[PDB]
């Protein structure tokens, strides 16, 4: 929309998308951007396990659509103070992405029922909170799986699914079994009066 | 409709918050309110006015915006914006002046003007900033088949309209039994006399009943009901009823006994009350019935035996009258009050342009006449008018 | 009592400001708030009734938090939220019928129905939008002992008491002198009569005199102040202080002259007011001493003399009267008024679902015999019920 | 004066939603504008009194800033919040009394304690959260030189003076030919009387006339008419015109005739309404103007066709008489009322300390004294007065 | 409004200083306001008229600019730009006599016309030459709530009415003692006669006075006291009051003896003088009390022994008298004056066009109703009107 | 005395050409005098009363040069002008109607208040505006 | 806590944790800054012999859990105005000193 470059400061309780979604003024793509900002997990619990939970308009994929109307919008504007091959580039990118759309909404809809069906096989609590090791993840292979996913549609392994189950209720088991033997040993030693 | 309001709203709380010197962290919702308000608005044009002396204007919209760079409110900001504030306000007074004049015997309570009608379409609908004045509230309730209420001080809903009902009458009028009620304002005093002084009277009791009607049912009502009126309580001289002749009226004031208050809804009694005086409390009623007894003195005195002689000639007669006063009720329907200026504001805007009258306010917004014969268009048509009345004295106090 | 203020500002404030159009920002603290209440709210059941004629109902909370997504409300967001705004709107309004209906000696600040017991515990606390309203926050400094007090028109604070007292009587009904005054409401007026006009009275000047207490404590109060009578100023017919027969009243008024006005407050003069009329002002009392005397008129007129005799027989006994209306005041205990309702709407309920007569109300909640009596448990009581009464009065118009 | 409603504003606020229990994204605006406030007013020094009995106190500022982040409020935060508010609510409570005594004639409108006179410096502009209220945006859009306006109910702009006009005299005050009229509160009663019913005038018509001027401006009224007198029906005896005799005064009531009533602007005609009894509204008006004819009734009955001989001896004389009350109205400058409590906190604050009278206020606020003579600079005290103790309102409760 | 000044500041200067053969160096301001004159002007349409027979028309703009290549302006230069300059002079005079002839009761202070508010939009606020003429300073000043002035010469605030007022009257008019005051434009002469010629007087002087109020308050006002007035010291016959008979007047002028001259204000004596002719300096009043004495001649001669027979015959009647006059004085709001021709412009535009009269000018223009019933909504807009009739007398000449 | 009537004359016309608005081309002139003047009157201390009912005021000029930046004056700066001017206004009422009111049989053309006999010394001779009156 | 840099001379009469104890309102830091800021050698006499002994709250180890406390009201503080990594370094810290 050819508007002043905003310069946002690092380090702000604000994020970038929120100062955008208050000061543009088209429609489509404020939605977009507001729907990105709020979007948080809703916790739920399920057979006496806590689990984290997409928003219901994410495994659908409908909200995709709600995503590239505003990129549509984002090609008809002139695109002032700009030359016209930085605009062509622009519209290159934004039109390989679009023609993809079915594709994308595809490789959403999988994703959304893979994480659904396998988080559904974890017996322990899981909380939100950031951690030291953080993972490393470049985006160019991001890009890749956007152009190259195709049509066969991908099921997680039943005998794979129950492996990771049988691991991960083992885990809990010996997790609990060595909390209880350390809380009696140190209950009968801090009550037989020992000190030393 | 709530689009008036929601730009009426922000408005004032625009030029109640924007002041020099203030923290832009303390705006941020009314900047963006405001922004996306320009936004919307520009780009279509209005008419106003075209009925009568009403000046008729023409109405642009090519405004800036509002950015967020500053940390704290400058001088040039807030002039800028007031500027731009000013003219929305003429705005807004100029289409509610437009809307308060017309009315339509059909489709009373839907838009009527151009400037309303255009605002009603749904590419407007983004900007509702809150519905908590009381009006308003009401409206938008009543639009969606709810029950609904008006907190009203002294809520006038009694027409003006003085008269009398004879019971017993000689031709020459010196033997009267009867009543005299006088219905003012929310003020009702009903007086009950007789000539005879219950000397011939059947059982030395004679019997007074008056039953009153009310249009519009109301709610909560706090009845201060005291004896010993004052309408008639003294010498008076007034036509008869087929004016050809008059009559005198000596009255002297005894003491009413049985006093029976009797509140009615659909037919049926719902609260009643003997013999209180003072305050009481009724909580839904349409009908009011008063009755009570004149009781003759058992025994007398020198001066009280001869003031009511036995045989026919009389020199003073005798009376008893109660007061009945709505210090406070709740009504259903839009209602004349006091503790705004509204109907004032309607009566003053009818005519001070002499717009010709229509055909559904009777001339001159005489408010007898039109709360005499209620009909629900009629209803209908003054509650918008007084809901876009209230929307005017929200802007210019 | 405050987490019930807040669910009603919250659920107004939701009702208000929850309709299509209305930007995210300008409803970001209310959505907050709405969603702490609710998750604060679930996985609790209570149980109104018991009591009356109210139907016991049962309530439970399975309800997710609302939406968090869209840029604007939509309408399916709003039916979505509606869904349960009718659900809490219905639940607050049972609650809170159910409190008003109860009343004892002791816990006259504490709640005493089960829902208010319940959900004062410390786990609830979570939930608190604001204390912006009046009663609310004046509750809130009553439970820190600081300085409280409201604001009404027009109070009713008098008790009825309509009493006449003789200095000088027979039964001969020639030779009276006494003073005769009532209190309804706010509106005091007094008169004070003499057959003899003070002819054989020592020095031409006759003294009269009358002393009203009130309940409770005013502070700069507005009154206004007429120097005749309007409502002792007809012939009239009254019957003995005992009661035999009924004398008889024909009153010429004068006008009195040293009207003097005290302010009285512990036996200490604070205003002070001579021979002034209009517009009188005090700025604290909780005594109104009234006093004036009545003139022979020293030069006199044949219509005059002819009226007077120095003779035995008389005709018209002169009196004067004085008017005394509060127009304005601002208290320290709660007491009825006649612009806000409470009192009206309590009433309402309890003749509505009729409930047993308590041992701290009279019955039919009389004002009247309310205050005649009143007692700090009385105050305590009335003034939990009005609070309760005013956030009731916010939720269903 | 705009720093003091600010202050007073934000310290509400944060009384009102300082609070255990409710999450921080519902106080943020609240918490900046504290901070900033606390920052701004950090450091500096006042000295208020020094007239009159109030003692002379010595403010600092030195609290610290408030930041602490939780996601529920906690009782610390309200410890320091109740602390921080208290000490401001002392400050601002003195600063508003010291305003208060004093007055100026030359530039009453400007500010005259020295605190405030240092209030309004450059460096005290930031704090100026917001303006919601009548008086405080009134006051504002003065400073803008727009116009200005107040809301009203029953409005006492007729100084008491019960006077009394002679067309026909006589030295036994046995055959007079007058009118008489009061004019108290908010009520006119105006009553033309004579004794020979006008056999010696044209065509058995007499016509009075009466004219009442306004002190002040006034727009958007409603009326409440009344065709009969309420106060001069009574056996009365006044004061002479000379002061050296008393006259007899024996009425009764007629019905009124051909009434007329106007409401005139700059002695043009605007409003009028003829036989409108009841409810009238008048747009915009100065002087009132009432004219009624006394006419003799054509065909009598015996007890009429005695009472009014044509000969010379009198036993009771004709009058009319109409009351005239307005009930609401809105006017351009600052006027006291009975529905409101600002003179009596006037009053109150000024014989609280026993102030000297001051050069221009009339002695002890005897508010007709102050009306009589209205001056523009009275005018302008009484704007900032008054504007100052609706400041100091918000806050006592 | 102020841009309306601009406007005409501007065209006037720059018809006054491009004339052929200037250097440019000298006109390079003007150039720059002319050019960003021309630069915000274009593409703005207009409309002016259609009330009354005023010409309606419509305004475009496009024109060039005045570019900066010459070094001394040729004739072709001037040329263009007069060409321009003429076309924009008649644009604004069709603005200001469209803009003269409204008004309204309301906002009388802000803009009216189409055109003008159009212009009061931010996007035109970058044009303001100065603020020198004295009556754009004052508006200006006066919008920002200062003390405002005029200096005004022989400034006409007295209104037009003869009158007088008799003292001692005998029913045929033989024996007379009164005053005669004639107050025209701004001369004051005050004449008291007497028919006695204090030969019956208490002690033998006979006492004066006579007060004329005064609507508008002025400052720095020499008056000119001589003594010996000329409007009535010849003979005449009128008509009486009632206007049923007549009388003579057959003068003697004496020596006015204690002539007392009082300015006041507030009620508050201000300025004094005693038995001083000429010329005196009053600096603050706002009424003016005018008394003195007549006194007779101690010792007299055959002729005039003869001239006062002490008996009831008489046939000349001595009379005193002195002229006030205000030959410069400054106000406070605006006035009629003789130093240029605005009140005569008002009128003259408003009669040309036979606007028919509204709700606020009387008819005609009138001053002396104008200025008999003054309020400041009246004196609001012919501030505006005055302000705006400035504005055209100071294009053409 | 011409220096008081230089100061008037720069007051007014700061007064009544610093509006919102004006383009700067039109009052650079009246900027440079403005800042002269105050450069000028910067660091002198003036005392003014003792006679009659004046009261004795006490007057400091530490004001910084006014902004030459904006193409068009805004808001602030105009308030921020303001915020002298009046401080000026009244400096220059106070000590005219001090003069006004002393008089004497010599030094009958020269002033007499101390007021006047301090602004016409030989370094505060930088400030004439104009003798147009 | 958002509040700007303490602007400070050297030299002043009063340390500058006397002027952070009179400008910082939240309760536990505050509490904890003006025990540090009246914490003096305490003077005493035994047996005829003048010595400079320790507080006794310091002495059984229970200002330590004061300053627990303060740290981890500290570490889910909002942090405004500063970088990510700084503050998280920053308070990661903090919270391994608690």
């Amino acid at each position: 929309f050819g508007m002043q470059r905003m310069h946002y400061r690092n380090g702000d309780p604000q994020t970038p998308f929120q100062i955008a979604e208050q000061q543009i003024q088209n429609f489509q793509v404020a939605n977009w951007l507001h729907f990105v900002n709020n979007n948080y997990f809703r916790q739920v619990v399920i057979d006496g396990v806590l689990n984290q939970v997409l928003n219901d308009n994410i495994r659908n994929g409908h909200v995709i659509n709600q995503l590239m109307e505003a990129l549509m919008q984002l090609s008809r504007q002139q695109f002032p103070t700009m030359p016209v091959d930085y605009k062509r580039s622009i519209q290159r990118g934004i039109l390989l992405l679009s023609n993809r759309l079915g594709q994308l909404v595809d490789l959403t809809r999988l994703l959304a029922y893979s994480y659904e069906t396998l988080m559904a096989c974890v017996t322990m609590n899981m909380q939100h909170v950031q951690t030291l090791t953080t993972e490393k993840l470049q985006l160019t292979s991001v890009t890749s799986l956007c152009m190259l996913i195709g049509n066969a549609t991908v099921i997680p392994s039943p005998q794979t699914l129950f492996h990771y189950y049988n691991v991960n209720v083992n885990f809990h088991s010996n997790y609990n079994e060595r909390i209880n033997d350390a809380v009696a040993i140190i209950t009968a030693a801090n009550r037989l009066n020992l000190y030393q | 409709m709530d689009v008036l309001y929601s730009l009426s709203k922000t408005l004032k709380d625009a030029r109640d918050k924007i002041v020099e010197g203030t923290l832009y962290s303390n705006v941020s919702d009314l900047i963006q309110q405001f922004n996306q308000m320009i936004i919307t608005m520009n780009g279509n044009e209005f008419q106003t006015g075209g009925i009568g002396n009403l000046p008729i204007r023409n109405w642009n919209f090519n405004f800036g915006l509002l950015g967020t760079t500053l940390l704290n409110l400058d001088a040039n900001y807030v002039e800028t914006a007031r500027n731009t504030i000013d003219y929305f306000v003429d705005f807004v007074d100029n289409v509610c002046m437009d809307e308060m004049v017309r009315e339509s015997q059909r489709n009373g309570i839907a838009p009527q003007s151009d400037s309303l009608r255009k605002l009603s379409a749904i590419k407007f609908k983004r900007i509702n900033f809150d519905n908590s004045s009381e009006y308003i509230e009401n409206w938008n309730l009543q639009n969606r088949r709810q029950r609904t209420g008006f907190t009203f001080h002294k809520p006038n809903i009694f027409p003006y309209s003085a008269s009398f009902t004879l019971n017993r009458s000689q031709p020459a009028h010196d033997n009267l039994m009867g009543t005299m009620w006088l219905n003012a304002g929310s003020e009702i005093q009903v007086a009950g006399f007789d000539y005879s002084c219950a000397i011939n009277a059947p059982a030395n009791i004679q019997q007074f009943e008056h039953i009153v009607p009310l249009r519009r049912v109301l709610t909560t009502a706090t009845i201060t009901l005291l004896p010993d009126a004052e309408r008639f309580s003294f010498p008076r001289v007034i036509n008869s009823a087929d004016g050809a002749t008059t009559w005198f009226f000596n009255p002297v004031i005894l003491r009413p006994n049985n006093v029976e208050v009797e509140f009615l809804l659909n037919g049926q009694i719902i609260n009643t009350y003997q013999a209180r005086f003072g305050t009481i409390v009724a909580r839904n009623f349409d009908t009011i019935r008063l009755s009570f007894q004149l009781m003759r003195p058992p025994n007398m005195t020198p001066a009280v035996a001869v003031l009511f002689p036995n045989a026919q000639p009389f020199e003073h007669h005798a009376t008893v009258g109660l007061t009945l006063r709505i210090e406070s009720a709740v009504c259903e329907s839009v209602l004349a009050d006091a503790s705004e200026t509204l109907l004032a504001n309607v009566t003053s805007v009818r005519q001070e342009y002499a717009i010709p009258v229509g055909p559904v306010f009777p001339p001159g917004m005489n408010w007898t006449d039109l709360i005499t014969n209620y009909s629900p268009s009629r209803e209908d048509n003054l509650q918008r008018v007084f809901t876009v009345a209230s929307i005017r004295s929200m802007l210019i106090k």
